[PDB]
RNA sequence: AAACUCCAGUUGACACAAAAUAGACUACGAAAGUGGCUUUAACAUAUCUGAACACACAAUAGCUAAGACCCAAACUGGGAUUAGAUACCCCACUAUGCUUAGCCCUAAACCUCAACAGUUAAAUCAACAAAACUGCUCGCCAGAACACUACGAGCCACAGCUUAAAACUCAAA
């Protein structure tokens, strides 16, 4: 209201390619979290439910990071069998 | 697997037996059925690699102790 | 203690801005302050529109007043800045130079948590 | 940087209140989840909207909207081929991440050991 | 020069012109993409209403207004009323995560209008008012 | 569907309400609890332990009195669904949530894992969960149900809270 307009959340269109501008803008709002914040703000999320979701999201990250860290560590061993026949 | 060929040849060279392949459960604790009643089990097992491919002790280490066979291991 | 008065004055001329600073610095001395310096951060555009004393401001002058005063003079001076019509917004905070910065040796790596679950074959 | 786990779970040495209350033990499994099915993107919708808008003006006559129909027709042919190409190629072709069936053969060769032996 | 995605600040002088008009002068297309409707209103730089269209004003009822075809129809109806007043280039200011958030932008292009920017002004509070209680449906 | 139509959209002005991101942090406090900014005061103890009742605190809800009111919202009213619908879905609105002053004194107040000190050896260890133990002290508990009851006492509590039995009954829980 009191800030300057057409600076925040604004993307310019290159050669009339609106599709790319909308995809970029939607990638700015998803990376920042606005998209998910607006979806949880439609209906009030009680503190207890909001704390149960943060824990679920934090334990999912921890697991997904380690599983990915092991997949990148063992991808070196996805090569052909060198001792074929033994 | 890297040394499977080498060990098998030496066993043949020294007139002895080798098993560098997948250990079928029961070779030792069930030899009568698999081979026969009059089969003679090994008197000495030499483990050049005490671990399997999943970095766990070879089953023969415990299966040789059940059959009171002395084991040598690296 | 030593405080810092972040003062945002209304965009006016030199004669009126100097009369306001003097009127403001004399109010501190009357409350027992020992003014130390008067820095000017220059006149710029405000980040957002500020509404004060039935006026919508878009520009203002930024002035810092470093001073020493007793603890009881801060609350009495905050009521003096709320009545001044030439003072858009003014806040008093403890000077950041009276807060020694602890030396840092660097980032300490944290090893993954161990012995969190029993070593049993589930 | 994986988030820390010091003083998070309720234990005996930890004096403070728990930060996390996991319903499943935080121990890596020896397998990954199967990739979900994608909802998909409807194709030839813009060609399908300008072809049904011409019928209303021309009272559903196929002699005045011939050009519009071809756009909707040619698109359907191209879209149909892409669906056939995409399904077969993705599984057979190796691009980016591996598939669960091939990735679980790699995690079962290096199983997680939360026990002692 | 190159091409930046950040809008040209009014104060600092730039060279980006559209039909001889500065970015500030370009008219604005305020889209409010709700869940059950999509209202579109085109305004000038001096906040002068030029055209207004919505799914309801185009003859849709109840649950047909919350579709992507009704928003596109509303864009064509607002891009045909503003093109008679001399509007070609617009600044899109979308508000809401409704179905007709992007479909109305296509409808404005199917009326002869060229979109030069996409602005998002979706209301996000920094905790303010409390929403209605969650539902079991 | 009802409802609303001094309605809706842009712009501008405008809170005794509530405090995105940061926070992938893991801190403060006895716990309850605490996550917008600034300032003032300020966070017990140089052995440990130590109370249903002493002393002092204690989420939400609720009472009494006076204010405030954006939104939400038990009750209630309307609309619909349904065999019915005192419900789930939609709308509207109230007590209430907020402030001040008193009261009430409860919780799955549960990290269901007491306070202090210590160990990682030995028989590791019913099971599961959050590995198993030692010393010391306080508190509590001895089949299920009756029973977060009855009586008694106490309490600003008068459909209340705390403390809290037995008889009948079963051979299991
Ligand atoms: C090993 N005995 C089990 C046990 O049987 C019990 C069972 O005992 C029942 C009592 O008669 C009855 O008054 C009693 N009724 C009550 N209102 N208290 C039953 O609860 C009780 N059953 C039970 N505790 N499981 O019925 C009795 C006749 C029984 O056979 C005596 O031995 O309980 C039965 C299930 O009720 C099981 O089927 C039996 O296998
Ligand atoms: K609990
Ligand atoms: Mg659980
Ligand atoms: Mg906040
Ligand atoms: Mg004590
Ligand atoms: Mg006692
Ligand atoms: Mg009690
Ligand atoms: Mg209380
Ligand atoms: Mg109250
Ligand atoms: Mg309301
Ligand atoms: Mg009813
Ligand atoms: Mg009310
Ligand atoms: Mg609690
Ligand atoms: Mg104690
Ligand atoms: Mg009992
Ligand atoms: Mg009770
Ligand atoms: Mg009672
Ligand atoms: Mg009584």
């Amino acid at each position: 209201a009191k800030h300057l307009k057409f600076i925040a959340r604004t993307v310019m269109v290159q050669e009339g390619n609106v599709e790319s501008a909308y995809r970029t803008l939607n990638r700015i709002l998803t990376m920042d979290g606005l998209i998910e914040d607006i979806k949880h703000r439609r209906y009030y999320e009680k503190p207890c439910r909001r704390r149960q979701r943060e824990s679920y999201e934090r334990c999912r990250r921890i697991y997904n990071m380690e599983m990915a860290r092991k997949i990148n560590f063992l991808m070196r061993k996805n090569r052909a069998d060198p001792w074929q026949g033994c | 697997r890297q040394f499977s060929y080498l060990i098998e040849n030496m066993a043949r060279d020294c007139g002895e037996y080798a098993h560098t392949r997948y250990f079928r459960g029961g070779m030792l604790t069930n030899a009568r059925l698999l081979f026969g009643p009059t089969v003679r089990l090994p008197d000495l097992i030499i483990f050049l690699h005490t671990l399997n491919n999943i970095f766990e002790p070879h089953v023969a280490v415990r299966d040789a102790a059940k059959m009171n066979i002395p084991t040598v291991g690296i | 203690p030593r405080y810092e008065l972040a003062l945002i004055l209304k965009a006016m001329q030199r004669p009126e801005t100097a009369a306001t600073l003097k009127r403001t610095i004399e109010a501190l001395m009357d409350r027992g302050a020992i003014v130390r310096d008067l820095e000017n951060l220059g006149e710029r555009a405000l980040p957002y529109r500020i509404s004060a004393h039935s006026q919508q401001h878009n520009r203002g002058g930024y002035f810092l007043v470093d001073f020493y005063a007793p603890t009881a003079a801060v609350e009495s001076m905050v009521e003096h800045l709320s009545r001044d019509i030439d003072v858009i917004r003014g806040n008093i905070v403890k000077h950041p130079l009276t807060q020694e910065l602890k030396e840092c040796e660097g980032i300490v790596p944290v090893p993954l948590a161990e012995k969190l679950y029993s070593t049993k074959k589930r | 940087a994986t988030p820390s786990l010091r003083g998070r779970l309720a234990r005996f040495g930890n004096p403070r209140k728990p930060v996390l209350k996991p319903n499943k033990p935080l121990i890596l499994a020896n397998r990954v989840g199967e990739r979900r099915r994608e909802k998909g993107e409807a194709t030839c919708i813009t060609e399908m909207s300008v072809m049904m808008a011409c019928w209303k003006q021309n009272e559903f006559r196929d002699d005045a909207c011939r050009k519009e129909i071809q756009g909707f027709l040619d698109c359907a042919a191209r879209a149909q081929e892409a669906r056939k190409m995409r399904s077969i190629q993705e599984t057979l072709g190796e691009s980016g991440s591996l598939l669960p069936n091939k990735l679980n053969k790699l995690l079962q060769r290096f199983p997680n050991k939360p026990y002692l032996s | 020069t190159k091409f930046s995605i950040y809008p040209p600040i009014p104060g600092e002088e730039s060279s980006l012109r559209w039909a001889g008009k500065k970015f500030e002068e370009i008219p604005i297309a305020h889209i409010k993409a709700s869940h059950n409707n999509t209202q579109i209103q085109v305004v000038s730089a001096s906040n002068e209403p030029l055209a207004f269209a919505s799914c309801g004003t185009e003859g849709f009822r109840n649950a047909k207004k919350g579709t992507g075809i009704a928003a596109q129809t509303a864009g064509i109806a607002a891009a045909a009323r503003a093109k008679q007043k001399g509007v070609i280039h617009i600044r899109v200011v979308v508000k809401g995560l409704g179905p007709g958030r992007l479909s109305a932008m296509h409808g404005l292009i199917m009326g002869g209008l060229e979109v030069i920017s996409i602005t998002d002004n979706t209301p996000i509070p920094h905790n303010g008012c409390r929403p209605r209680k969650a539902r079991k449906l």
